[PDB]
RNA sequence: CACAUUGCGCCCGCCGGUAUUCCGGCGGGCAUGCCUGUUCGAGCGUCAUUUCAACCAUCAAGCCCUGGGCUUGUGUUGGGGACCCGCGGCUGCUCGCGGGCCCUGAAAAGCAGUGGCGGGCUCGCUGGCGGGUGCCAGCCGUAAAACCC
């Protein structure tokens, strides 16, 4: 009962969750699998972690697919030793990393009205900010009114 | 045994298929065809292995399930939509009278009780059709050429044409006619 | 790696004899009624050795099955000394099919077009790492010694017949 | 001395005699046993024959029942009102294939 | 340059590579006939400097010759007998 | 269990590296025998 | 040997050389002409045009059958196309020379008998349907038969046109064949009792009629003007059925013009059998057809 | 082939005798070693062979003040840098959205966080209903809809 963790790097565009699972499950049995992705935009950092049930199987997989040329990409498949496998490494394993249109969200947010009494205490805050802008603008020498 | 090479290949193929399907959905009616009531012959040819769900449904509806199979379809606007959706897997064009004669007389069949009986007798022709005034196989040819009121049930009678592989031979217009001499 | 090699290489394959005659007839007819330098896969043992010695070769592929072997037995060492990336390919008939001959003992890539500079560089990096590192690990040692069950049993028979009592 | 170069499309677009020219009679070799012509059509092939040739429904059932390739005579006359009803013969290609096989496999012996 | 590389490799005969190759070939030639045809020169550089070309008309024959003497010594060599 | 896993992994690695593709007495086979088709008659006129 | 070397080239990747070698191989799959030249075997098998006309029975039977049959591997589509050109060409020779004599309708098809240079020549045409092929019928053998007979009719029709004075090959319009001319696509140029039976008559063919049988019969026995529906094919003298200058027309259905004669196709066949016009009242539609007699 | 007897064999063709079967005669051929080239082969001698291709508008449609112009079509590898800003929240620190500048081979070592709808899986209650589910190579952006059937 010694699970083995392999790190794959230099991932070609498209060799994602499902292709990785199929390929390395055709090699063996995967406990968990996760490509790392960006929260702001649903794009991968071109690297992934696969925890196999069998450390030996993971070792042969790493040896056979370490220096592979796939779509102009030399892969990097290396077993990480069980000493530095961080306990909270497979946190988003096996789930779905969804793409969140944060820009549209902020935009719908800018269009949703509200009682702007709080936005008027906020315009008191922006009057103090343009006072800050004016005090940094005194070295410039530009005077502007409200 | 399957390779990561393949896995990535089909991944990008389905990615492009999704992109193109959204584009039509956004630009519903992209195919700039003038409004003419004509006939289109469509042949399913080998393409991408994993067909997306809506193209699979359209192919099942058009009965182009197996490879290298041709059917006749009335050119309506929904027809154009589905044909240009399923464009990657099919070759489509405008038939000719000699061509339809050859297909119906050499490779013509009919669907009876879910069984394929070769078009061997006008008696079977009045047995299946005829209630709408289709008396003979060349009456069927006539309606197919000059599409009439009963094209839907006519095509339902015609079981899709199983062609032969091309022996040394989008919208192909009259060139699909050369294709179907090459495949027939 | 062999497949990738032959993909960049198949683009730089030599002109067949029919194609060369057809081209020559084309310029002859043009003169009857101004080109860039051709780039191709350089083959021939002496020619490739000269290119390696003059450091014009960017990549070298050596067939594994040349008999006599002495023709190539120094080529990996020469390539390592000159610093050119080299690899060993299974099949002198296959290196031979890139050129239009029956057998090529060696083929080399000197220069490629701008459309393939990046591809050639990536192939060089990939072959260098994924083959030369393993070869550096195990190239300096002796080969052979694959004795099977019958061979080892004969070995114990020989020893138990030799060192027991008499010589 | 040599043809000028031609573009491949022009080459693609670019690319009989009286066989009895010197004809003389020859003696027929006695080893030649030619194939006799097929028997001429009878009065039973007609799709609209005289009613005397119309056979019985019971023998028709027996003919359709007993297995193929055992008759004296390989069809039965049938009356049809018109070519609309006249159907395509289903064993035509089979019969002509058997005739060809008779050409290239049936032994030929002259008999008196 | 392969011809000089082969010339030096043939100069160094008791070197390990040449000794191994000569052993295997010596076995192969003993299994083969006393006089037989060669295909390709096993020493292409020597054949070329002696005048061999790869033309239709040049052939190689390998011959085995028994070594030793007749205390009488044969005035012709084993090379001339071959 | 462990042996099966090792064997399947080795088979997969072999397939990845090398692909999926990998009476008793002997007589002289009967080969094709050409009849003589000479380019010139040996003797111009028969005796 | 050439096939082996083409396989060598294909396995070696030299696609251009392989393609050159396949033109040198002269593949029927593209050429449509037979694999080997057969002029000498024709010469030594058939010593005379009389024997050629005597075996024209079987020659025409096979080439008609494979001009009707679908395309297969042994006999490709363009080989069938050449068969169709040559069979319609021989039909032109018969039409022009009025050499056709008798016709016959049977449950086995349509028999045609002609007399060329005193030789009686027969051939059977299957009905225009999907000839259903059953069992171990390997198409290589009668494909070889087809090649043999294609060479035979090529030479026979060449000789026949050289004898009549017409040129070989006839001018054939691919475009008109595309618009469906069949027999109407050939314009026969030259070199620089039978024809009276329907000569003074004009005919029309409906959608239900056997197009090329009726057309061949009437062309062979004189009728110079038939109209037919556009779906039937190009070459119709009058496509409109409402055209008034019509004497006879074939109806085979279960505007009723006064100046008009509706006849069944059996009228045309028994007319060509009996050399005399049969009663249109006794062969009118909706009546029990008088018995057909073998010729 | 044969001490060579004017004898005896195999392939092709012809002639004369009742001749498609018999007899006899005639003509052209059938030695070995080796070279070049053909064609047919044999080898648990070697090798390749489950295919990493192209495939958006090389222009269209709608328009305006009639001849030029406009709108549309929406398509981007990732990471890093006490650098310069705008706007939304945060008591505030700060964090997001968008920019400006620089660097890196198609480079790489946890940092994964936004609420939902369909559908899958699963547990209970009386096929139906209520719950969950780091499950969806489906959508969506507060609710919810569409595909779905």
């Amino acid at each position: 009962s010694q699970p083995g963790v392999m790190y794959i790097a230099r991932l070609p565009h498209g060799f994602y969750e499902h292709e990785l699972r199929g390929y390395f499950s055709q090699f063996g049995e995967i406990t968990r699998l996760r490509v790392v992705r960006n929260k702001k935009t649903g794009a991968s950092r071109h690297r992934a972690f696969i925890e196999f049930a069998d450390a030996e199987v993971a070792d042969i997989a790493a040896r056979t697919m370490d220096k592979y040329l796939l779509f102009g990409h030399i892969l990097t498949c290396k077993i990480v030793p069980p000493a530095q496998v961080h306990p909270d490494l497979f946190k988003g394993a096996n789930r779905r990393f969804k793409v969140v249109p944060w820009n549209k969200m902020a935009g719908r947010q800018l269009e949703r009205p509200l009682s702007e009494s709080q936005w008027q205490v906020k315009v008191a805050k922006e009057e103090q900010r343009r006072a800050a802008r004016a005090e940094k603008l005194k070295e410039m020498g530009y005077e502007f009114e409200a | 045994f399957k390779r990561a090479e393949k896995y990535v290949k089909e991944y990008r193929e389905q990615e492009r298929e999704k992109i193109r399907l959204a584009r039509i959905a956004k630009q519903q009616g992209s195919f700039h065809i003038p409004a003419e009531a004509k006939l289109v012959f469509v042949i399913r040819i080998k393409g991408i292995n994993k067909i997306p769900p809506k193209p699979r449904k359209i192919l099942q509806l058009l009965r182009l399930r197996q490879i290298n199979n041709g059917v006749f379809v009335k050119v309506t606007k929904a027809t154009a939509e589905m044909i240009k959706i399923v464009e990657p897997w099919v070759a489509y064009g405008y038939p000719n009278l000699k061509s339809v004669r050859e297909l119906i007389y050499k490779r013509g069949y009919g669907k009876v009780n879910g069984q394929r009986i070769p078009l061997t007798d006008n008696a079977i022709i009045e047995e299946n059709l005829g209630k709408y005034g289709i008396i003979c196989i060349e009456d069927l040819i006539h309606e197919i050429f000059t599409v009439g009121p009963n094209f839907k049930q006519a095509a339902n009678f015609l079981w899709p044409f199983k062609l032969s592989n091309p022996n040394g031979g989008g919208n192909r217009e009259e060139h699909i006619n050369a294709l179907i001499r090459a495949m027939n | 790696l062999a497949a990738q090699a032959f993909k960049l290489l198949n683009k730089y394959r030599p002109e067949t004899k029919q194609e060369k005659k057809e081209r020559l007839l084309r310029e002859a007819t043009a003169i009857k009624e101004v080109s860039k330098k051709p780039y191709t896969v350089k083959y021939g043992l002496n020619h490739v050795v000269g290119l390696i010695e003059n450091k014009k070769a960017s990549l070298v592929l050596i067939a594994n099955d040349v008999d006599p072997i002495e023709l190539v037995v120094f080529l990996p060492a020469l390539c390592r000394k000159m610093g050119i990336p080299y690899a060993i390919i299974k099949g002198k008939a296959r290196l031979g099919t890139l050129v239009h001959k029956k057998t090529a003992a060696v083929v080399a890539i000197t220069e490629v077009r701008s459309e393939d500079k990046n591809e050639l560089a990536k192939l060089i990096s990939a072959v260098k790492e994924g083959y030369l590192e393993k070869v550096e690990d195990t190239r300096k040692r002796w080969g052979g010694g694959i004795m099977g069950f019958k061979a080892q049993k004969r070995e114990e028979k020989r020893k138990k017949s030799l060192e027991t009592a008499i010589k | 001395r040599i043809l000028p170069y031609k573009p491949p499309e022009e080459r693609e677009r670019e690319e009989f005699y009286d066989l009895w020219q010197n004809e003389e009679p020859q003696p027929p070799n006695p080893m030649h046993i030619p194939a006799p012509k097929l028997p001429p059509p009878g009065y039973d092939l007609s799709y609209n024959p005289p009613p005397e040739y119309l056979p019985t429904k019971e023998e028709r059932e027996e003919w359709e029942k007993m297995d193929p390739e055992d008759r004296e005579k390989d069809y039965l006359p049938t009356k049809y009102d018109s070519l609309r009803k006249v159907p395509a013969w289903g064993n035509f290609v089979k019969e002509r294939f058997e005739r060809c096989m008779d050409l290239y496999l049936a032994p030929r012996v002259r008999k008196n | 340059g392969a011809l000089k590389y082969l010339e030096e490799l043939s100069k160094k005969k008791q070197s390990d590579v040449v000794r191994f190759l000569l052993r295997v070939r010596c076995w192969e030639y003993r299994q083969l006939n006393v006089i037989h045809r060669a295909s390709r020169p096993s020493r292409p550089d020597k054949a070329r400097r002696l005048g061999y070309k790869a033309k239709q008309g040049y052939v190689i024959y390998r011959v085995r010759v028994r070594r030793g003497g007749r205390q009488l010594k044969y005035q012709r060599s084993l090379r001339a007998t071959a | 269990s462990k042996a099966a896993k090792g064997a399947q992994a080795k088979k997969a690695a072999q397939a990845a590296l090398k692909g999926v593709h990998s009476s008793t007495t002997f007589h002289r086979p009967k080969t094709l025998v050409l009849s003589r088709a000479p380019k010139y008659p040996r003797k111009s006129i028969p005796h | 040997a050439l096939e082996k070397k083409i396989s060598r080239a294909l396995g070696r990747g030299d696609v251009s050389n392989a393609a050159r070698l396949e033109r040198n191989a002269n593949l029927p799959e593209k050429t449509g002409k037979p694999r080997y030249t057969l002029n000498h075997i024709i010469r030594e098998r058939y010593p005379t045009f009389q024997d050629a006309l005597r075996d024209l029975d079987d020659c025409l039977s096979m080439l008609f059958l494979f001009a009707n049959l679908p395309s297969t591997t042994a006999v490709p589509a363009k080989m069938i196309a050449r068969c169709e050109r040559l069979c319609h060409e021989f039909q032109h020779y018969l039409i022009v020379t009025h050499s056709l004599r008798k016709s016959f309708l049977s449950i086995k098809g349509i028999y045609y008998q002609a007399n060329i240079q005193g030789e009686d020549i027969l051939w059977l045409v299957p009905y225009k349907f999907n000839q259903r092929i059953v069992g171990d019928v390997d198409f290589r053998i009668m494909g070889t038969f087809v090649e043999f007979y294609m060479t035979l009719l090529g030479f026979v029709n060449y000789r026949l046109y050289t004898s009549i004075g017409l040129k070989y090959p006839p001018k054939f319009d691919q475009v008109k064949d595309d618009q469906g001319a069949e027999l109407a696509a050939f314009s026969l140029e030259g070199l620089n009792d039978p024809s009276q039976l329907f000569a003074n008559f004009t005919f029309f063919l409906s959608r239900e009629t056997p197009r090329q049988p009726l057309e061949f019969i009437l062309r062979a026995f004189g009728c110079k003007r038939i109209g037919w529906d556009a779906v039937l094919g190009e070459g119709a003298f009058t496509t409109d059925e409402s055209d008034p200058r019509i004497t006879h027309q074939i109806i085979d259905r279960p505007g009723r013009y006064p100046g008009r004669i509706y006849v069944q196709p059996q009228w045309v066949w028994d007319s060509i059998n009996d050399e005399e016009l049969k009663p249109p009242e006794l062969y009118a539609p909706g009546a029990q057809l008088p018995p057909h007699l073998s010729p």
